[PDB]
RNA sequence: GUAGG
């Protein structure tokens, strides 16, 4: 812990910190309460 | 560009020419021949250019008495958006799934029917919506037969509710619906709505009913250590046994690593026949038991 | 100031005017011959607002019971 | 799919907004969430190259318009002088003749008007050609259209977000700061402290080694999932943080955009759809900063990502500075006079 | 109760054919008694019943049907 | 909400 250096967050550095991305409003299923694939909360 | 944006919508809709038989009936004409002039443009065959580039021009012309069609009909899907809005989606982002289903419809029309195209139209701008509220609505995700079994029994007891003037009690709803008691509760318990953390609970600064709940992942600093102190007797009582023994009875139990090995799995390592490390294993179990190497170990359990 | 009587008549005024939209749509998209007075109106506005009003509302608060003093109070 | 602007930089006061680019904020609000048109870039050299050759086909435009209004007013006259003459002659009421002679005349002043009104829109659509420049809003989206049809392949404009992402990418932000500085050197007035204030932000700008194109932000990130947490709550009941719904939404209206991009649609429903994209994404980052906010149930308006990080329930003034402790305690406190 | 039902005028509709009066309203006991109530977490509550008159001129016809609105506590 | 600080 030295300075938090902070500004512009271009689009290519969303990306990296991105580790896949996602494609759904989906939560999860209703029956088995767990998490459906490329929504939110996907796995 | 202004606040409520629906009222900037309604007002970018603006004053367009309405249909009156003949004028949609010649769209549609002209619709079709657009579609046959892009449908000749596309086979392979060479035709001249000035035809080809005639035929662009009339599918062009069509997909301008499409966008005519479009915007006349604006006025139509923002009435029938507005016959399902307060249901949990927006207003306007259902009167742009009605947009939807009317470009589905209006592409799925013609004059061969001898009815006005609202009538039509009115059937896939309601698919459509129904759909998306089906699809899109709740925070979890419903699938269509749930969401028309969940509706249909709920407008069915609500017509009970009238009927009776009383709660209809679950056998009753059962047998309306026809599925049993346990179809009927499991359906009700997956019609519900969650309840947001970020409500205010009590006074401001309570705030949050987050705030109230415990969490469950939270590793408990009392359990954690007296694991560990488990771990450190555990490990002290078998050095207690033989060498061979207590490296038996481990990897018997997956004290060095989380997989236990079985006995014959035991016996590759150790260069020991499967009945020899039964035998050891089961004498360590011997050796265990006794008083001696138990009262550490029974109040830890 | 407005006493539990007038609180309570304008929660179900409000109710039975969701009531009236509500007809008024049926009525607008229902046929003749095959309306009731029965059928028409929905309840489901009225038991709602009323029940809406006695809980999650600030005027209807939980009774303190600490003294019948507190009680009239 | 669809480029948008991201809410803070804009919609405030004018040290953010650092007016980069110099329009007013209406500009900026009439033209990022949909209503009017920009021109992003003209090639004003090539204009002025051919002036003379353009000169002369409008020249001769407005020559055969003079040369068919002249046919028309002939054949007006004609029409006239035969049916007064041939009415007259037929003498089937006393007067005949003037009341032709007046529906002849009353028709000849409407083709007076619509030629008047023809007259007007190529001599309006002609100087707005003459008018072109870059960032040059266009609210009437018929007058852009004249401007496309009448002329194209030398003015390039735009809508919503992209318009503004294309200026960014092209923006020489050195020469504004050359030409402000020059200003200030010699400026008076308001004009001067406007100018003042967009020098700050200009080589704020170029100091930095960030591109100013972070203002249209184009891949929104997502919170991670344990922090807007759906827990399971005892009795069949969920608990949901509303940004869970926001992102919902958001992607939602997404997915509907690239759904009517993938199939041929009309300019009004894709140009709606941006629009309503824009307001998801800038609800997102924060709702209520325009008009209405997302209420979502109704009884309340939804948390946002930057309301999360303000004020005495935010972030920073709750969770950072005052934290509850284990070990501790609390009782009341009576006197004891022998300790 | 009755005021607010007068002052809520029968429904018309575009074609004004047809109108709903809602003359009088009554009231039944209470099914559950209040230490019932109490103890079995019952909103205390009774029936309110009103007499609804189904009028179009098209028809020429009234209709009289009693309707309930719903328990109210 | 409402009591104490
Ligand atoms: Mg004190």
């Amino acid at each position: 812990f030295d300075e938090l250096r902070i500004g512009l967050a271009t689009a290519d550095d969303i990306r990296q910190w991105s580790h896949g991305e996602v494609k759904k409003p989906e939560t999860i299923n209703y029956r088995t309460l767990k998490p459906e694939k490329d929504g939110l909360f996907c796995e | 560009a202004t606040a409520d944006p629906v009222k900037d919508y309604l007002k970018q809709i603006g004053k367009v020419p309405l249909l009156n038989a003949e004028q949609e009936v010649e769209l549609a004409k002209r619709i079709e021949a657009g579609l046959f002039a892009e449908d000749k443009l596309a086979n392979s065959d060479k035709l001249a250019p000035k035809l080809k580039r005639e035929l662009e021009i009339i599918a062009e012309d069509g997909r301008r008495a499409k966008n005519h069609l479009l915007e006349a009909n604006l006025r139509l899907v923002v009435s029938l958006a507005k016959r399902y809005t307060g249901r949990g989606m927006l207003f306007l982002d259902l009167i742009q799934e009605g947009n939807l289903g009317l470009i589905r419809a209006v592409e799925k029309f013609d004059y061969t029917k001898g009815y006005k195209f609202s009538t039509y139209a009115t059937w896939w701008i309601r698919q459509a919506i129904t759909r998306a509220m089906a699809d899109q609505a709740r925070t979890i995700r419903i699938p269509v037969h749930m969401v028309e079994v969940i509706n249909k029994l709920a407008r069915v007891q609500r017509q009970m509710l009238q009927d009776l003037g009383r709660e209809p009690t679950p056998e009753e709803l059962a047998k309306e619906l026809d599925m049993t008691p346990e179809k009927v509760i499991e359906v009700q318990k997956y019609g519900r709505e969650p309840i947001s953390l970020h409500t205010p609970l009590g006074e401001d600064g309570d705030s949050e009913f987050g705030d109230l709940i415990e969490d469950s992942e939270a590793v408990v600093p009392a359990d954690a250590v007296s694991f560990t102190l488990l771990q450190e007797q555990l490990h002290s009582v078998l050095d207690t046994l033989s060498e061979r023994e207590a490296g038996v009875v481990s990897m018997r139990f997956g004290l060095t690593d989380g997989q236990p090995k079985t006995l014959d799995e035991i016996g590759k390592v150790y260069g020991v026949t499967r009945e020899r490390i039964r035998q050891i294993e089961s004498k360590t179990m011997s050796k265990l038991r006794h008083p001696s190497r138990s009262q550490v170990l029974r109040d830890y359990l | 100031i407005r006493n539990v009587g007038e609180l309570i008549q304008n929660q179900v005024r409000t109710g039975l005017a969701r009531m009236e939209r509500v007809v008024r749509e049926r009525m607008t998209t229902q046929d003749v011959e095959a309306i009731t007075p029965q059928t028409l109106i929905n309840i489901r506005p009225v038991v709602a607002s009323i029940k809406e009003f006695f809980g999650t509302s600030q005027l209807s608060q939980f009774m303190d019971q600490n003294n019948p003093l507190s009680g009239l109070t | 799919a669809a480029p948008v602007t991201h809410i803070w930089y804009f919609k405030g006061v004018p040290s953010r907004l650092g007016y980069l680019l110099d329009l007013a904020p209406k500009d900026l609000e009439k033209v990022i969430y949909f209503a009017a048109y920009m021109i992003t870039f003209v090639d004003e050299e090539r204009r002025t190259r051919d002036l003379p050759s353009l000169e002369a086909h409008v020249s001769v435009e407005r020559q055969q318009i003079e040369q068919r209004r002249d046919s028309d007013l002939e054949a007006r006259a004609k029409k006239l002088e035969t049916d007064l003459a041939e009415l007259e002659a037929e003498g089937a009421k006393a007067d005949v003749r003037r009341k032709v002679r007046e529906g002849a005349e009353r028709e000849m002043k409407q083709l007076r008007d619509r030629a008047q009104r023809e007259i007007d829109r190529l001599d309006e659509v002609w100087n707005r050609f003459k008018n072109l420049k870059v960032q040059d809003l266009e609210g009437d989206e018929l007058l852009y259209r004249e401007l496309r049809d009448r002329f194209g392949t030398y003015f390039d404009g735009s809508m919503g977000a992209a318009a503004l992402q294309k200026r960014l990418e092209s923006f020489d932000l050195d020469e504004e700061a050359e030409r402000l500085r020059e200003i200030i050197r010699t400026g008076k007035g308001q004009k001067k402290t406007r100018a003042l204030k967009r020098l700050k932000v200009v080589s704020a700008f170029l100091q930095t080694s960030n591109s100013p194109k972070g203002m249209v932000l184009d891949c929104v990130p997502v919170i991670p999932p344990d922090l807007r947490p759906m827990v399971q709550l005892d009795g069949g009941r969920f608990a949901t943080s509303d940004l869970n719904d926001l992102y919902r939404r958001v992607i939602n209206r997404n997915n509907r955009l690239k759904r009517l991009l993938d199939l041929g649609a009309p300019e009004i429903i894709v140009n709606n759809e941006k629009r309503m994209l824009q307001e998801a994404v800038d609800a997102l980052f924060d709702n209520g900063r325009r008009g209405r906010p997302v209420t979502g149930p109704g009884n309340r308006p939804l948390k946002s990502l930057s309301d999360m990080l303000k004020g005495k329930q935010g972030r920073f003034r709750q969770n950072l500075l005052g934290k509850r402790v284990d070990y501790s305690a609390r009782s009341v406190i009576v006197v004891g006079p022998q300790l | 109760l009755e005021e607010i039902f007068e002052e809520i005028s029968p429904i018309e509709d575009f074609s004004g054919s047809m109108s709903l009066t809602f003359r009088d309203h009554r009231f039944e006991p209470p099914k559950n008694s209040i230490d019932e109530c109490k103890d079995r977490d019952f909103t205390y509550a009774a029936p309110l019943f009103v007499t609804a008159e189904f009028t179009n001129n098209e028809t020429g016809e009234i209709k009289s049907q009693t309707v309930f609105m719903g328990d109210f506590p």
